């Protein structure tokens, strides 16, 4: 390889044999675009005047009243297409037409990444095939909607727990026979070299902005960014530039699902083990015995039973600090972000607000600025809260 | 290793090719299993390739994934597979078996101590299916250690270094995936072990087909799986139809 | 008055008297506001921080193959809220705080109207209610949970057609009985001066960063402007800088409806005759004796009997040019966007581009620089529009 | 414009008020709607104010909203009310009769030619609705040249110089919407129209409340309309509770 497969002992190529030259052709189309001007050219044009980059920093102004907390949202939601997830897309798109690739597979669970590729393929002139857990059909049915009337196909996944962990399966299962057309589209910053890092480099934007848009309100570094990590995309596009700003917390927060002890979460990092699964060496949800373990969330987007290996490492190292959110925390931080901020998050981004206003709350006369990663908008979500919200009393 | 060896030996003294079904353990019940596995050899399998139960079977098709499925509904776990192992080879003290693993089961608890554990129940073989070449070192050395054939997958798009590594690294035999008379003749000229012809082995003339065009053998991955679950209702019927199967696939590599 | 009621002769304040106290104190309130540095500043600040202005200028990069049209999208789609209705509710609401009024009346057909009042209401903290045909409750109803979220109150509005006159009539009614306490946040440019003026000025960045964007791109203004017109705030936030711009062509599209011959339509401008009604002297939907007759529109948004009045005086004076596009058509270029150019838009936006497509088409080799003014975004659509494309067998 | 003098000046020298009843014209029915007004004339109404069914009633609460409906169910048109209003001046020659109206409906043909046709059939005065005074000149100077009588209504946030623009352009009457007593003395000040209470008239205690307070008449906005409402099914006992009502709210108001 050109560059290096691991982060620590996390990372590697754990692929059937037959996928190994798709990777390396990759790589290889990576390195080189990276280093073409006129690919940067197409890049930025498309983030700025199709997108919508950059996106907005706000503050907030009345969630953190009553106590010394200062708390910006990266306006990620904001984004053509409702998340993070556009981003990296535009420059996997831009690989795949480069690479003479005319098919794109890719799975999704919010049903985010499956919207950006339909986008992103309706707009270059590629056929999309996205694979969709049945449950996730379900519960993110917006979604679905709006990929099949961009021209997308959408394949129902019933196998397993029929989530993100069954869909990812399929998708390998299918490029491993159709890899001379079609090109893997995967939606995160996990699985095989070099996904990981191409997903990194193509999500980058967001810290950088971050960076330069805190500077010119604040004058300062935030004492911690926080983001949500159900493979890890949208953590490493914040965290990538402040890796080297050692005074900022880098805070990642995977699902608590029911509660860690239950054993119905999606927090691998934390409450897993290194195993070896979806081409990668990483902290894993799995049996006794080796097998997979099933993932829980209400969250579709962070129900996955695994954690992109860059995530692992720098756990380990203790650069970056990784805790949990239950569902009922991340409710409570999604219903009060959209009754005094007038924002509707993703859910799955509710998961970081939470967690920030854990931080604000439990030390209230603690003066911190914080940067929570707003990765979508919660447009796809409304039926699925909306009903919870009924079944309680509180709508 | 060395029962691969044997094989290959005795094969060649009277000009046939081997002929190795692929079955997963303990479909559709531990018991059934057994007798299945019995039905192959007596019908003329050389040697076996089985399959442990894993959860998420990404490098396998649907009929491996039901295979899977039947077993686990059977409470199947690699612990029992093991059990069933030693049984096998208390039976039959010669035929080569060779398991087809994924990774997190060799990983799980340390890789040292599967390939110890293959050692001691009589296994000859291990070939991880999402273990490529480039990531092998400590799966191949351990197995090196514990006299364990690694088998590497031979992909229809394989290039000249990845032929040079598999003819390296592999003992037992080169799991070939289908120019198909090209990597014959460069695998025998890097002296890689015996190849045998996986891919589309579903009829007596591809086995034949594969012989004559210089494969040591076949390899049928998943024709049995599919006699297995279409005969579900009538195990009497499973077994008569393996066997003629079997010694219907075996004949027609004399040749 | 402070300002000019009337566009020519229409306009005006046609009003019980109980109501023009508080006209007169609104209208009071804006000139002061748009002079008062710290208003402009806050404005501003919640446009760009808050909101996400200013909106990209999207070339459109298939659809027009095999013409000489360069059309440009103007990416009102992206604002937060989805659609143009957002930036003058923040402007509006900032004077009802400024008035000391601490509840906010609105109606809305779209629900994008209703969003944005709900979200602004939020952020400011006032008490929100909203008016909504029945009818419009169901065929828009991804908004109606989208706007309880956000803690407003959503009334049903069972009366006539139950669509938007229906719940214009029942806001006037309200207000009427609340004017002390509560503001009337009029979701477009048309009703009683000063409404026309001030939403028109709170609109005005539309067509000022159009301007800016497509002198940047192309070097030279655009031939021509299209935007879509129910009540008329979207075409003339676009329209307003370019009024002086004569070589600019201004474009409003009215719904056709089912066709204009059938009756079933909303386009009075072209088709209807002057009459007073909601505040105003305007074209109107009217029978022989003068009562309104009832819009149709499959665009919630378009669904209104009567246009704002500087619509109508520049149409007289010959300065803009009024069109129809029927419901089919706009399905058409509906579909269009999504299957080519990856965006999803309001199908009330829909109706505009129809229009640009016409123009490509019917002269294929003219030369033209078009902008339409995507006003939002197809979200709330998607429902409706799958089951039609699904009852065709197109989808 | 002259029935109202005559009347207010009649009313003056028996020290009564004037008690004038809201109706909508052809509410439930035409034939109906002839008769009820009929029975509130002999029960003792002073004066009527009648309204002409518009579509979208702006500023009507669901009571006038329902009418409306009912009165359009009839199939009743602007025409039809120009009808009847025929048929009950030939009935009726000395009672004042205003109209309550939308600006669209005098809009609508010309405002000229809709006062021209109020002058014909004996129509007394004009009240429109949504047509502030700042933007009466039009609709006023129309009056006056038919020789019709312009209302106005004095809202309750009513100012010095809306006061005094009432008591300039109005004729016939001031339609006053409750300082109660202040806004009295101001009108009779600037000599504003004879003025009348419309808020809130419902019971006979609210007429002489009124009276007392110095107007010279109170007006039933709805209290009438309801009792129609009511009574829908029963004609009959309609009419009954109709002459009952205007007969107990008329006495209250010889104080
Ligand atoms: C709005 C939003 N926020 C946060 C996330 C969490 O993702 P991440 O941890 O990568 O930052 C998602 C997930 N979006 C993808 C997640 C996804 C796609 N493919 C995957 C493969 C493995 C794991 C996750 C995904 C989706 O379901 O559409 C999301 O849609
Ligand atoms: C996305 C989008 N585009 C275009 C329009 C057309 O509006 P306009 O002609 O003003 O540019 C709307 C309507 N939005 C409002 C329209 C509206 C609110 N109040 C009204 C009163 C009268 C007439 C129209 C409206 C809504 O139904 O939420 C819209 O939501
Ligand atoms: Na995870
Ligand atoms: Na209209």
């Amino acid at each position: 390889t050109l560059l290096n497969p691991y982060f620590g002992e996390f990372g590697g190529m754990y692929v059937p044999q037959i996928l190994m030259p798709a990777l390396n052709q990759l790589e290889e189309a990576f390195v080189r675009a990276q280093k073409d001007p006129e690919f940067q050219a197409q890049f930025a044009d498309l983030l700025k005047n199709y997108a919508g980059r950059p996106t907005a920093l706000t503050k907030c102004q009345n969630i953190t009243a009553g106590t010394r907390t200062t708390l910006y949202l990266k306006r990620e939601d904001l984004l053509h297409g409702g998340a993070h997830t556009t981003n990296q897309v535009l420059g996997q798109a831009l690989l795949a037409k480069r690479m003479g690739k005319s098919e794109i597979i890719a799975e999704t669970g919010a049903g985010q990444h499956g919207v950006a590729s339909a986008l992103a393929s309706a707009l270059l002139g590629l056929k999309c095939r996205i694979y969709m857990g049945a449950k996730d059909v379900e519960r993110q049915s917006p979604n679905v909607f709006r990929m099949r009337l961009m021209g997308a196909e959408v394949i129902p996944v019933h196998s397993g727990s029929a989530t993100l962990k069954d869909a990812c399966n399929e998708a390998l299962r299918d490029w491993s026979g159709s890899y001379e057309t079609a090109h893997y589209m995967l939606g995160t910053a996990a699985g095989p070299h070099p996904y990981p890092t191409i997903v990194r480099e193509f999500q980058r934007m967001i810290g950088e902005e971050t960076k330069a848009q805190i500077l010119d309100k604040e004058g300062r570094l935030p004492d911690a960014v926080i983001a949500c990590v159900g493979g890890g995309s949208n953590a490493i596009g914040m965290f990538a530039d402040f890796i080297n700003d050692t005074s900022v917390g880098l805070i990642g927060v995977e699902p608590g699902g029911h509660g860690i002890e239950t054993g119905e979460h999606g927090a691998p990092l934390k409450h897993g083990r290194v195993g070896i699964y979806f081409g990668m060496k990483a902290p894993m949800m799995q049996t006794a015995d080796g097998q997979i373990e099933e993932s829980y969330s209400i969250s579709a987007g962070l129900d996955f039973p695994s954690v992109g290996p860059q995530h692992a490492y720098l756990n380990s190292i203790g650069r970056a600090d990784y805790v949990s959110i239950t569902d009922d925390e991340a409710l409570e931080a999604f219903k009060t972000l959209c009754r005094h901020e007038g924002i509707i998050p993703a859910l799955e981004s509710s998961h970081a607000l939470a967690h920030a206003l854990k931080m604000m709350r439990e030390q209230p006369e603690k003066e911190q600025l914080l940067v929570v990663n707003l990765s979508g908008r919660g447009d796809k979500d409304i039926f699925t809260v909306h009903d919870i919200l009924k079944a309680r009393g509180e709508i | 290793m060395e029962r691969y060896e044997n094989l290959f030996a005795q094969l060649n003294d009277r000009r046939e090719g081997a002929f190795v079904p692929f079955v997963t353990l303990g479909d559709p019940g531990i018991e059934q299993s057994l007798k299945i596995i019995d039905t192959l050899i007596d019908a003329g399998a050389d040697a076996l390739e089985l399959g442990v139960p894993f959860s998420d079977p990404l490098a396998d098709g649907p009929t491996i994934q039901n295979a899977n499925l039947r077993a686990f509904a059977a409470g199947v776990t690699p612990a029992q597979c093991f059990e069933m192992l030693a049984l096998i080879r208390e039976k039959h003290p010669t035929i080569p078996i060779g398991l087809l693993m994924y990774a997190n089961l060799v990983f799980n608890n340390g890789i040292d101590a599967f390939y110890a554990r293959c050692e001691q129940v009589g296994v000859d073989s291990v070939l991880v299916a999402d273990v490529p070449v480039e990531e092998s070192a400590p799966f191949r050395q351990a197995a090196l250690r514990h006299n364990i054939a690694p088998i590497f997958i031979c992909p229809p798009n394989a290039d000249d270094d990845l032929l040079r590594q598999v003819a390296s690294y592999g003992r037992g035999y080169t799991y070939l995936l289908s120019p198909l008379h090209h990597l014959i003749e460069k695998l025998k000229e890097y002296h890689a072990a015996p190849a045998l012809q996986g891919f589309g082995i579903s009829s007596p003339e591809q086995v034949s087909a594969a012989v004559r065009a210089g494969a040591a053998g076949a390899i049928s991955g998943s024709a049995i799986v599919k006699i297995i679950e279409k005969n579900l209702a009538s195990p009497k019927q499973m077994l008569a139809e393996l066997r003629s199967f079997v010694s219907a696939m075996k004949a027609a590599s004399r040749a």
